[PDB]
């Protein structure tokens, strides 16, 4: 009469949680995956179809979080549903309450650590050996990433199942706020670096083309003839003499003279402001493509 | 040999004793340089001022 | 060129498509997809180097909450296939990269249309769950996974079954005012995901670290691994100093 | 009726006399005559019988430095505090000095790049673009726009400081003054170090060695291929690390930069700090710097 | 040439002298001073280009906290007077500019002398305010303003009663090693300028930030804006940690 | 009744300069300690009955930084003077203090002296010496000797004034802030040295690639007579490759992660081996051996 | 060249050999040994520059607890003697350095030989201390110091009176496989001492500073003095902030 959700079914749930995505839609993102992961638990805990529909429709609403850090929520929900099955504790809002409570912070702590911290280092380490022709690079990347992922999912799911209703107390202000703060610091650092390096908005207008005085350009018409000319030109360039009579200056040079990556950070802040206005990222991406096309059309980019 | 002084655009030297001023920056480039130097030394402010 | 090799390449493309949305086994990453494609059809090391270069390019290409990232899996598989088909195993890697980069048109929009095509699938899932037929929700989930795999399996087969044929996607698909504009627009689409994840975690206590990371990322003297190690060290120092109170 | 309120005319003449905040500019206590000149109508109106006008003048004749344009908020706060001190004993010659010294620093720091280094260069360039073509419209527009912006800013900020007076004070009386001062000192030291390293130019002339480099360590221009491939060879050896000349020249500047760049600049700055601490006028130090520049060039050091 | 033009030029120079320290109406700026001198002396159009070029050069020439900036007012007035005295209204502009730029040796120290010697004026102001006479202060401030205006009124008047080449000839008569010495001595006045403010604020807990800022100023990778942003971020982190620890 | 006047302490401090010289692998710096304590043993003890025991107790293992060992000598002298008068023979308190402040003091002295003061003074002296100025070496020698002798004498006076009381000072306090700031600075400088002073440059060649006809300067269609020079220089500045064949090295691929990866990996391997109680002589000989064999197989 | 000069150079080589293991007066440092050799041999300015560049090379060459650093004293003395003997006072500095650096074969091994030969000296010291002979202990200590000094004095005296037959042995040592192998093995022997001293100080709180120092040690923009000053400033800031809490 206790069911108790034996360890085999928890292992099955953890295995199915690998497919938390796949039914990824724009309306209720990552919800079909949540229901698919919960399917064995719904099968075991509930019978005779009188409440299977209710259990499915309750686990078929909005649920967006990082795929890897979702096992804690999965285990907490498993414990709550198992406790409700034996004890007559119908809530229909406690499980939703904990889902919404763990939706935000867990995603915000999982995205930078996994996608923007562990993945880039593992990829760089694998590519260093891959660029040398050594197959050990991709093999090491695959093995390390999958071992880390599966270990994290299983450990966190078991911990969350153990702390059924004590999850919001055993981790509320201790090593949750510490992990959250450290991950936030590291993610902000790495994300600023990624914004600087991975976003290319290099403009291409010509600010001016001035003519230099007879003390700047190499003057390749009165240069010595033969190997001596190459030597003279090389040391003249090394001294600091301009390579051409005309000193072309562009808008990108003037922008970089302030701080490199100014356009990148400006565009990122504009995207931040647009997102804070509750505008879906699809419109922002399409607009980015549109402004790329237009800026190339008018010569700005 | 030596640049006796540099303004927002260009600099001043002496050629055969005669003073010459050579401009080596566009007006918008000069404004960009002035702004860069001004806002790159703004942190040195905010002090007690005696 | 063999039938077995073609079948295995199509299967690898299907797996790359599935892990493009699953994002669990990373079979969609160039380091794995390119290497598997190379291992299947002869030249392995030539594809290993290409996968390494693509992985160096494809760092920081993660999807963040409806902010899709460019060319998750299509670029790697297509570049590997084009490299193995066109000869020049290692000499043709820059050309393969130059053809893989502006495949954002074929990747991002093709995954977005599939992602918005899965909403009726979830509606059917809700309809089935209303009847209590839990055997159909799993089937619909598997069908969505299969279609996400197919969206990348199909272009790989198309590339394999056509050496050059009629090149109109190589002629008219680039009016030289749309291909370059789209190429330069594809270099900024990661900004939406970066902005979303920065919005996810942002407080007045951690913004100075953003400023430091942005400044310390000057032109080509510190690698990304060095920057990440610096960030980890700074986070540890900050936590240790804050715990002293 | 005994509260001697400050009418709009009094604030307006205070703002008008604000234009002359400089003019009696000193080194010992800079920008005092301007503060007293601005405060004269206020003391004239809200103080009478001349029994203690000396005390108020001495209170308003101490050190005060800030940007000339962004000083109206301080004036508005000070007017409000003085008119409130005419009846209610709140400022015992210790709150107004505190708030003045609190806002002297940061306000000048924010006003210097906004007005002198942002608005002024853009307006000057806009005027000079027309002036280069012989158009009086350029200078006319520059003058009118600058005057409008400056006067509007002064009046707006003075009026805002009048209303917000005795409210602004109890925002710096908390933990917002020590925090601002400490952060300002930290940022100022960090940026002044970079300014000393970069903008102080001390280049040393003397050359130590003119040795002849060993064989194989330089590009032998006699055996370079005849054209075409000669440039290829020269560039590839240069990229390898070979020298461009047989004679390798070593300079004192090279050794001092190998130690640490900007060492002479920081040493000179520390010497100037010591001389200033010894109560030596900055005019003497500037003239001495010119003299040592001349002498160093004469003896070949610089 | 005409007398009335002479009083007008002297008055314009006086206005430029008072506004070189006032810094409010920008009457000392070349764009306005050169235009006014050209307007009152006859040929006006030929002086607008001179003002434009001098303003192009003179951007970023502002005084920052007892760090006086060169040739605020005297350069423009002297250049306009030289241009109008020697004819060649549109052809003599480069010579006027090449005389304006090295006028620092005559303008910066000239304003520094009056700036230094205004201290006894404020001492007398304090002594007179010890009794409470408002008129004495209102008189002394205006006298100081007029005295600083005379600093530019006098040389501009003297240029009109002197051969139209003397300053130029004098400037090109220098030993030609004096100019190099002056140039390499003028690159170090910023040292004392920064030394004043460093003495103004320096404590045991902010010298390490001085060391860090000095070290990270390596050759040509980080701009000054980036260094300022780094300093602001470090200050914010230090303040947050100090508050949390306390 | 033993006084141990300032002259005797000065003699001990002077002899402590030769704390090394009898440096052996079995018991490092054990002879120098006895040599420095010879005058104190002579003055405190008599009739040769306990002189042999005194030399026995001071000939055991003792290894620390030569300069920060004066505190240990001073505390030992204070203990010996205390037990000489009143017969408070311990034979274990002296060993306890010698081993208590032998590790932490070595770890606080190695970074400050060998890796912070010495490289700074050496760079300062070499900057002037590279210009042919005698003041470089003179300043280096004078400053180093003054600092070393002043530290030695001051710490010897400290260790003798405090005495057995230093165990309280051992649990600092000042000794904890010093041991932490020195640890931070030493870790910084040692990481920099590992990055810069360890050369594990490899030289295998991964591939030799013929670049596409848009990357090399193509030194066959170039102009002539100082026009070709200009064209080649502008093309190189633009980013075009100097040669048509692109050579990729394993060292270049390793530097794409982070420079000095081999150096830090080797130093961590050395730390792991040292923690396994392996003599550094074996590690150094093995390092020479692996260098030789790596050169043989083409790895290095 | 004079016999007085030979006696003086032998004496200063002996002093450098003593200070190589004494490590107190730093007579073994190139900045002192090279200038002392040049002072008594005529050419002085030609040897001060050589000492300066060698000291630049010889930074971070400390002996850390039975982890002997390479070429303590023989490098400087041998380079100075070679430079003064062969002419080319300031032009031959690169050659002198290129001969001094590979002396790790002849500079690092023999000091270990002397250190392991000093064990019987300490055994005899204990034997004498058993009988209470105070004078024998100091005699043995002084003899050990003298042996360490002559360890460096002997090769210098060999170099002054050149055994020109040594050209037969200069290239007799099997090339590449031995000489270059030993040369590239001598550039990593500082890692043992660095590892030992890093083991000496290692806590959970100071490893991030190690990471920071390793990262900011990029290619040639910050001198070693700049890195040291940065470390000192960071340590001071950390200590102040720790005191605040
Ligand atoms: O972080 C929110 C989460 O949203 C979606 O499920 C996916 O794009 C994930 O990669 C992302 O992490
Ligand atoms: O910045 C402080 C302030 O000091 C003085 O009042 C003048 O030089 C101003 O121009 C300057 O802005
Ligand atoms: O640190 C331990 C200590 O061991 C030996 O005595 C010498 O190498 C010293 O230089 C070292 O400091």
């Amino acid at each position: 009469e206790k069911i108790e959700l034996s360890k085999r079914d928890r292992l099955r749930v953890a295995w199915r949680s690998t497919f938390i995505q796949g039914s990824w839609n724009y309306e209720r993102m990552q919800n079909g995956g949540w229901a698919f992961s919960m399917i064995p638990a719904i099968k075991k805990l509930y019978k005779t179809k009188e409440d299977r529909s209710s259990a499915l429709k309750r686990h078929l609403e909005f649920f967006n979080t990082h795929p890897y850090i979702a096992s804690p929520i999965l285990g907490v929900t498993l414990a709550l549903e198992e406790e409700r099955a034996n004890g007559a504790e119908v809530d229909d809002v406690a499980i939703q309450g904990v889902k919404v409570g763990m939706m935000g912070p867990l995603a915000g702590v999982g995205d930078p650590v996994f996608w923007f911290t562990i993945r880039p280092m593992l990829g760089a380490l694998g590519a260093s050996l891959a660029l040398s022709g050594n197959i050990l690079g991709p093999i090491l990347f695959f093995v390390a990433w999958n071992v880390i992922r599966w270990g994290f999912m299983w450990y966190t799911q078991e911990f969350g199942y153990k702390a059924g209703s004590k999850i919001t107390d055993d981790l509320s202000g201790g090593l949750l706020q510490d992990i959250t703060k450290g991950a936030s610091i590291l993610g902000m650092f790495v994300l600023a670096a990624l914004v600087q390096r991975w976003v290319n908005i290099q403009f291409a207008p010509i600010i001016s083309k001035v003519k230099l005085d007879e003390g700047a350009y190499i003057d390749w018409s009165h240069l010595p003839q033969g190997a001596q000319g190459i030597k003279t030109a090389l040391q003249q360039q090394q001294a600091g003499l301009a390579l051409s009579e005309i000193k072309v200056t562009t808008l990108q040079n003037n922008l970089d003279n302030l701080i490199p990556g100014l356009a990148a950070v400006a565009l990122t802040f504009l995207c931040m402001w647009l997102l804070k206005k509750k505008i879906s990222p699809i419109i922002i991406i399409l607009g980015l493509f549109v402004v790329g096309i237009v800026g190339h059309l008018i010569g700005l980019l | 040999e030596y640049h006796l002084m540099n303004g927002a655009n260009g600099y001043l030297t002496r050629v055969n004793g005669k003073y010459v001023y050579r401009v080596t920056k566009d007006p918008v480039s000069a404004v960009f340089g002035v702004i860069s130097n001004g806002w790159g030394s703004a942190g040195a402010g905010f002090g007690p001022q005696h | 060129m063999s039938v077995i090799s073609i079948i295995l390449v199509v299967l690898i493309a299907f797996l790359a498509g599935i892990e493009g949305i699953l994002d669990e086994f990373q079979f969609h990453q160039p380091l794995i997809a390119c290497t598997l494609i190379g291992l299947v059809t002869g030249n392995l090391t030539a594809c290993i180097i290409l996968g390494g270069t693509l992985q160096m390019i494809a760092l920081g290409w993660a999807n963040i909450g409806a902010a899709v990232a460019p060319d998750a899996a299509l670029a790697s598989v297509a570049s590997a296939i084009i490299l193995v088909l066109g000869g020049q195993g290692v000499a043709g890697i820059p050309s393969a990269i130059a053809i893989a980069i502006p495949l954002a048109v074929a990747g991002l929009f093709l995954t977005m249309i599939v992602r918005t095509l899965a909403v009726p699938i979830v509606h059917l899932m809700d309809r089935a769950a209303e009847k209590g037929n839990i055997r159909s929700v799993e089937w619909l989930h598997i069908s969505a996974i299969c279609m996400q795999g197919i969206r990348i399996a199909i272009p790989a087969a198309a590339l394999l079954f056509i050496p050059a044929d009629s090149v109109q996607s190589f002629l008219e698909a680039m009016p030289a005012w749309l291909t370059d504009g789209m190429a330069i627009g594809g270099g900024m689409v990661v900004a939406v995901g970066y902005a979303l994840v920065i919005n996810m975690m942002a407080t007045k206590e951690v913004w100075p670290f953003f400023v430091i990371g942005f400044v310390v990322a000057a032109i080509s003297q510190l690698t990304l691994i060095a920057i990440g190690a610096l960030g980890v060290a700074l986070a540890l120092i900050y936590l240790n100093l804050s715990k002293m109170g």
